[PDB]
């Protein structure tokens, strides 16, 4: 079914760092007014982060920059785009049909979150036709897997309508999300918040709201990030026919047993979080 | 408060000794189907325990007196709560897990306990808040000619985690030799077919198990237990029993707004300050009905 | 000094002598009275050492 | 009681037995006892008289 992509000019992805950002709400209680000392997995302060940024603009050095990340006791990923080029993601712990594999993606519409034996194949990516006659985007060529088979756990959300371009220069987005996969339980934290940074991760601090906690009960070792392309008049031929992304940036952190003092808010809302082990200042203030 | 029956002259502060509390009300979300006991338990069949199925319970309203003449259960057993307070009690998060394991293997389904089960087919978190039920199935699913339908996972090379299924096949090699699958002299297919019979001794005898898990004051609960709900009363000192929630407080009108997820707050002492109202969403705060402050000055 | 005391004590109620709640309430919501007062018992022992 | 309903007499259970028959009090001291009496409590016809 899916195929290999070609003609990528590979440079390795640069670093980033994340000032305040990965807090989330250890718990559904509501505190008003009040400081909080927790501890969880939690993303370090100025914590090293991986920086993969799609740039196909024309004279050459084109990328894709999709590689194959591992998962280290859960995960922090922040998605900078206008294109909404990032669809998903796949984690499992070989990928190959041998273990149950859990797809989370949203095809165009409705996210669509499936536990299966699924045979990911090199390149997991999503397709779009940029029509010129009539100025249409049908998302096309949906080429995650080659096959399927027992399917333990189905999710499929209602169907919507989405803009399969937007292209205006800076990002507006800033999807913020964190996966955390414990006792069996997937748990999503997300956060999202407007932006108007040109290519930067903006240094800033969210909370990111519980979204869900499937109970997917699957070892996850590692995890890769879903793409769309555009193949629109250029270079036809399925492995470089012209698939431009006109622009899209992504994050990768990993979470760490961390102790945490969380402030909240006269409204309940976390808003601001001391690390204890980043610096001395902050080991007093806890 | 002197424990002596002569007082001597003096202010004398006292302790509270008179009863305020005489009303109790009953707070329950608005539920009128049962909970699918029937296709919980009397399932025409049910999952292997390597592949143990899960399912989600939701909107239910659970009565356990229904099942009382329907089934007889050999083992129950609740850690989290205790069984009498069921009734009284709200399921936040209920999930039932279904599978089918040998008579004697029944002791291996609980916390921190070992063996072929435990280690490589269910593993259950030692912090465990639920009920895990068993019943005798040899009617069910035993065979003149022999029940080899439910499988086990013999071989694994690491203890499974909790709450992790496994249904890889992939043969398992004990010696050094690369099995390349072709099971051989040191290499064996994981899965190994139980042999359940009719006449076969009890320890043998195929045994159905459910397991309960959920969580109960946390969280917005869907599932309760069948307690009729009464009229909010306000403004005075009443017991109240709020998603299974009992306490006696004064209950008043609550400015502060919880956010969707949020259910209920807890103060700095960790006292739950205000809740939310299960039939209709409105913030009530919790207030203690005493105020103290009490001196008898007596010559 | 005699603010922060009684505040540190309004504090100390949250903490938690080896119950497995701080919260009376929630014990003996899901505890039935022989295993309640176990967890009461600690609770009781924790609040007159403080 | 059958067989299965043995577990039901103890302090706090609960149970058709425990709930509409034989209560146990949860402060209860004192020894409870119980052995298969298939031989004298069973008939080739059935024992319909419990
Ligand atoms: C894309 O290229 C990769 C090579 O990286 C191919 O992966 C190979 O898959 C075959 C299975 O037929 C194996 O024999 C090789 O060991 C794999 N190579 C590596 C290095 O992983 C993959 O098949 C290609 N995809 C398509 C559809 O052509
Ligand atoms: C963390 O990343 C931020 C953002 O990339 C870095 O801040 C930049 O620093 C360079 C060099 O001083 C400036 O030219 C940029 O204007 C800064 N950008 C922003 C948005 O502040 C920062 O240097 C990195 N290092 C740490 C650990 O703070
Ligand atoms: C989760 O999956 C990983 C595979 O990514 C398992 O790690 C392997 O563990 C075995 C021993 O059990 C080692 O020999 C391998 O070197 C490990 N790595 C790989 C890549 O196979 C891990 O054991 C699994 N966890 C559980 C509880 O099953
Ligand atoms: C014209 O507008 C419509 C809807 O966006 C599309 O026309 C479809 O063209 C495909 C072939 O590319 C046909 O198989 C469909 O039957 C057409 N559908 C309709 C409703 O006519 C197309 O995206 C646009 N561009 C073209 C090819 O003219
Ligand atoms: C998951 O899917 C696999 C693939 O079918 C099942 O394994 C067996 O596969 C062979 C073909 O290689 C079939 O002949 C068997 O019928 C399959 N088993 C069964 C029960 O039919 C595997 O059984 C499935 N696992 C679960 C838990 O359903
Ligand atoms: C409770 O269950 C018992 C199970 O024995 C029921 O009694 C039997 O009912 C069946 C039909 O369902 C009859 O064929 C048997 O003759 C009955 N046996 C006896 C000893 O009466 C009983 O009907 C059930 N009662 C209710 C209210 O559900
Ligand atoms: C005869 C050799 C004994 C050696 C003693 C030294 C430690 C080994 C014994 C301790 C573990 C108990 C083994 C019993 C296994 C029970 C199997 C089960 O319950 O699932
Ligand atoms: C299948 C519905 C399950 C949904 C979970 C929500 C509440 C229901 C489970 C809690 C009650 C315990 C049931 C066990 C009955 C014991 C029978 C007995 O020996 O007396
Ligand atoms: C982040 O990781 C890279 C590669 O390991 C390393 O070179 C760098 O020093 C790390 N920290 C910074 C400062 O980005
Ligand atoms: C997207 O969801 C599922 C993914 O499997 C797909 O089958 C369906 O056709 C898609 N729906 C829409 C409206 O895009
Ligand atoms: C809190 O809520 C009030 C009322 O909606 C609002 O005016 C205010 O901006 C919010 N934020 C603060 C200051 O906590
Ligand atoms: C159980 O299921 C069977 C088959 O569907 C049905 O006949 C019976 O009435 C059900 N109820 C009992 C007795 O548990
Ligand atoms: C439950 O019913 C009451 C009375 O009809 C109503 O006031 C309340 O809003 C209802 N709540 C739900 C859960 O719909």
């Amino acid at each position: 079914q899916c195929v290999n992509l070609t003609t990528r000019t590979g440079i390795p992805p640069g670093y980033t760092n994340s000032s305040t950002r990965g807090v989330y709400y250890p718990d559904k209680v509501f505190r008003s007014s009040i400081l909080h000392l927790t501890q969880d997995l939690f993303l370090p302060f100025f914590s090293n982060v991986t920086w993969f940024n799609t740039i196909n603009y024309q004279g050459g050095f084109k990328k894709f920059d999709n590689p194959v990340l591992p998962f280290n006791d859960g995960v922090y990923f922040a998605s900078t785009e206008k294109s909404n080029i990032i669809r998903g993601w796949i984690f499992g712990t070989t990928l190959d049909a041998r273990t149950q594999s859990l797809l989370i993606v949203n095809n165009a519409t409705n996210v669509v979150i499936k536990v299966c034996e699924f045979q990911f194949c090199t390149d997991p990516f999503l397709g779009v036709y940029y029509h010129n006659n009539n100025k249409t985007w049908v998302e096309n060529e949906f080429r995650v897997y080659s096959s399927a088979n027992n399917c333990t756990f189905e999710y499929i959300s209602q169907p919507f309508l989405m803009d399969l371009e937007g292209k205006q220069g800076n990002f507006k987005n800033l999807r913020e999300f964190v996966f955390k996969n414990v006792d069996g339980y997937f748990k999503i934290y997300s956060k999202h918040t407007p932006i108007d940074l040109v290519r930067d991760l903006p240094r800033g601090f969210a909370a990111l709201e519980p979204l869900v906690d499937l109970p997917i009960g699957i070892n996850i070792t590692r995890f890769q990030t879903l793409l769309a392309l555009h193949r629109s008049y250029l270079t036809p031929g399925n492995l470089e026919s012209g698939w431009t992304t006109g622009a899209a940036a992504y994050y990768v952190g990993y979470l760490q047993q961390r102790t945490f003092l969380l402030s909240y808010n006269q409204n309940g809302t976390i808003t601001d979080a001391v690390d204890c082990s980043l610096d001395p200042l902050s080991e007093t203030k806890c | 408060t002197l424990k002596s029956l002569t007082v001597e002259k003096g202010i004398y502060q006292t302790s509270n000794f008179r009863v305020q509390p005489t009303i109790s009300i009953v707070r329950f979300p608005n539920i009128t189907n049962l909970c699918p006991f029937g296709e919980v338990f009397n399932a025409s069949k049910f999952a292997s325990v390597y592949a143990w199925n899960r399912k989600r319970i939701s909107n239910c309203v659970a009565d356990y007196s229904v099942l009382y003449n329907s089934t007889s259960f050999s083992t129950f057993k609740c850690y989290g709560v205790s069984p009498t307070k069921l009734n009284d009690l709200c399921f936040t998060n209920v999930y039932a897990d279904s599978f089918v394991v040998k008579g004697d293997e029944v002791r291996q389904i609980a916390p921190g306990q070992t063996g072929v089960i435990a280690d490589y087919n269910y593993k259950l978190p030692d912090d465990f808040t639920g009920c895990v039920i068993a019943w005798n199935s040899v009617k069910q699913d035993a065979l003149t000619g022999g029940n080899y339908g439910y499988l086990y996972r013999l071989f694994r090379k690491s203890k499974l985690k909790p709450f992790e299924r496994d249904i890889s096949t992939e043969i398992y090699q004990a010696g050094s030799t690369p099995c390349n699958g072709q099971v051989g002299l040191n290499c064996y297919y994981p899965l190994e077919r139980y042999g359940f019979h009719p006449t076969t001794g009890v320890n043998y005898q195929p045994f159905r198990v459910v397991v309960l898990s959920f969580e109960l004051l946390n969280g917005p609960a869907t599932v309760c237990g069948p307690k009729l709900s009464t009229t909010l009363v306000k403004d005075k000192c009443v017991n109240f029993n709020f998603n299974g929630l009992t306490g006696t407080g004064v209950l008043t009108t609550s400015k502060k707004q919880f956010l969707p997820f949020q259910q209920f707050g807890r103060d700095i002492s960790d006292t739950t300050d205000a809740v939310r109202d299960p039939q209709t969403l409105e913030i009530l705060d919790i207030t203690p009905c005493s105020f103290g402050g009490v001196s008898v000055i007596t010559p | 000094q005699n603010a922060q005391a009684l505040n540190t004590l309004v504090k100390q109620l949250s903490s938690n002598f080896g119950a497995i709640s701080s919260v009376l309430n929630d014990i003996l919501s899901r505890l039935d009275p022989p295993e309640a007062e176990v967890q009461i018992d600690r609770l009781i022992t924790g609040r007159l050492q403080s």
